[PDB]
């Protein structure tokens, strides 16, 4: 009902719009999020500035767990109450829960390998993410409103 | 943890040392079991690393544990 | 050596209502710069104020909107009353009323006081009544602390439940807009070394300047007392 | 990078490249050969004396110019 | 034949200021200090003199 062909099952499988192009590698991924990214020049070169925002959304279920597992939450939806009020005990399960435990940070054109590389994560205010600065030249990013998207490792392997 | 240079001097390998980290990491986070280092508030992931430094973790001994397990 | 002549505050000079010149005159050779930036510091981070912090207009719900003859958006008003300044004499907060009619600007000399609340600046312009019969009345709600508390974190959830025409202006308690010393050599026929300290703090009218430096030297104390011994 | 430092590095190669083409077509230094290439003519002494080493009288040069205009 | 006088026993002294968060203020800060002495007296005594 337009002046376009249809879609058919040859045109389903392949073309950038087809299965093998964009949706059998390139994925939409859960456990992740971008920001904007400003320096932290006092960051080491192992760690990044998570916000808090971004960090206790995307560790919700690690947090989850920890408020059920120190009692704090009495059941999951008790834990979900918790963190959706942001009380004061879901901080420092933050904090514990991020101890050490990198994210992945990307950067959108992925010339190399290096442009992906896991950062301890740093909580800090804010909404930006803090990107080392002796790490620009890998990521080729400055500070003048690029944005970066972070990856949850979820598994003790990926860690 | 910053540089995992010692841990993978002593196993020899890059992935082969992810791999038997991630086994002994497992053991002692959800299997259970007792950490062979003093453990300074550290995840099982940096645990384990550091018991790979010392010597006190590798496939060979993983191995050999799970032997004495069965003859448990 | 044999000592360190301790400063002592030779004079003050009220050169304007706001600004002013205090000096520290014996200072021994490398502590006035020690003292002035410190002195600095904490004068521009940590001195009492009295910031208005909400406003309750009658006829108003919201900042966004505007009251029928008075030629400033609500908005406009809350900013014009935030540099009001008040010093308050005995209460940690306060409640004043400010009731005019008529065509012609509303200074805050058309607030009545309490006795215990000066405000410093009366020819301070709030609002223009641009109406034969138009009035306003406010509850502006001074209270006193220190630094610059947004109403955002002021509002973390509330205390109980705030009502519908109730406005947070966002508080900035610092009596002093400037500092500026100047150390130099003092003319004493014991030692030549010797320099003198001048400090040029700029108040908002509502900090004497000799209070502010005491207040400050005390910030500072307290501060190396807790250094003193150490303990850990 | 900032969308206009590889604009300026374009830029810059473009204009260089250019510049320098236009330069070696001169060929400044050269041999005194003192008659046309084309016709035999005399090559007059001023042409000489403008452009060491010319080949070409200024006939048979505009000629040349004229068919490397069209193309071939 | 007279020679550079460092009276104050301290041959390095340096501090460094990161972030503290206390409950809620995050915006809070840590001093890092950090000296050494010829050994007249230890660091810590150097420091509470001053
Ligand atoms: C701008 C560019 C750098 C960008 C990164 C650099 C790197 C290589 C450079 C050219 C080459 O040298 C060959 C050539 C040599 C001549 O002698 C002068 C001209 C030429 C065309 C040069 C122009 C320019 O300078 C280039 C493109
Ligand atoms: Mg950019
Ligand atoms: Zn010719």
């Amino acid at each position: 009902s337009n002046k376009r062909p249809l879609k058919s099952l040859a045109d389903m499988i392949k073309g950038k719009q087809g299965r093998f192009r964009q949706n059998l590698l390139g994925k939409r991924v859960d456990y992740s999020g971008r920001s904007v990214i400003t320096v932290g020049p006092y960051l080491r070169l192992h760690q990044c500035g998570l916000p808090k925002k971004m960090a206790l959304e995307l560790f919700k279920p690690f947090i989850y767990g920890k408020l059920e597992l120190r009692g704090l939450a009495t059941t999951i939806k008790a834990a979900k109450k918790m963190v959706e009020r942001e009380e004061a005990v879901v901080w420092d399960i933050l904090d514990e829960v991020i101890r050490e435990h990198p994210v992945l940070l990307n950067r959108a054109p992925t010339l190399h390998r290096l442009g992906i590389q896991a950062f301890e994560p740093v909580l800090i205010e804010g909404k930006a993410i803090q990107l080392h600065p002796l790490v620009c030249a890998a990521y080729n990013a400055d500070f003048d409103g690029d944005q970066m998207a972070v990856h949850v490792p979820l598994t003790l392997e990926a860690q | 943890r910053v540089t995992v240079q010692d841990a993978v001097e002593k196993i020899g390998n890059r992935f082969d040392l992810v791999l038997v980290a991630a086994r002994r990491a497992r053991q002692m986070q959800v299997g259970g079991k007792d950490p062979l280092v003093p453990e300074e508030n550290d995840k099982t992931t940096v645990i384990a690393l550091r018991e790979i430094e010392e010597g006190l973790i590798n496939n060979q001994i993983l191995d050999v544990r799970e032997r004495q397990e069965q003859q448990e | 050596v044999t000592e360190f002549l301790k400063p002592r505050l030779v004079d003050i000079e009220q050169v304007s209502s706001t600004h002013a010149k205090v000096t520290l005159e014996p200072l021994e050779r490398g502590f006035g710069h020690t003292l002035g930036n410190a002195l600095r510091r904490i004068l521009l981070s940590s001195m009492p104020g009295c910031a208005v912090t909400e406003v309750e207009i009658d006829g108003v719900l919201h900042e966004y909107s505007t009251k029928e003859g008075v030629q400033e958006d609500i908005l406009e008003i809350l900013l014009n009353l935030k540099g009001l300044a008040v010093r308050v004499q005995g209460k940690d907060e306060v409640i004043l009323t400010l009731n005019k009619s008529g065509i012609g600007p509303v200074t805050a000399a058309d607030i009545t006081h309490d006795g215990d609340v000066e405000i410093v600046k009366p020819q301070h312009v709030i609002c223009h009544l641009t109406d034969e019969n138009a009035s306003i009345s406010m509850r502006i709600k001074v209270q006193r602390g220190r630094g610059y508390v947004p109403a955002s974190t002021r509002i973390h959830s509330e205390e109980d439940e705030r009502p519908i025409g109730r406005l947070l202006v966002d508080a900035c308690y610092s009596p002093v807009e400037r500092i500026a010393y100047n150390v130099e050599a003092a003319r004493v026929e014991q030692r030549t070394d010797l320099d003198k300290l001048v400090i040029e703090m700029e108040t908002n009218g509502t900090i004497d300047p000799e209070e502010a430096i005491r207040r400050a030297a005390t910030i500072l104390a307290e501060q190396l007392e807790a250094f003193v011994d150490l303990r850990d | 990078s900032d969308e206009a430092d590889e604009a300026y590095s374009v830029t810059e190669q473009l204009t260089m490249t250019g510049i320098n083409r236009i330069r070696q077509k001169i060929n400044a230094h050269g041999i005194p050969v003192y008659l046309c290439e084309a016709c035999g003519n005399p090559i007059p002494e001023a042409r000489r004396k403008i452009f060491p080493g010319v080949t070409l009288c200024v006939e048979c040069q505009a000629y040349q110019e004229r068919q490397r205009k069209h193309y071939a």
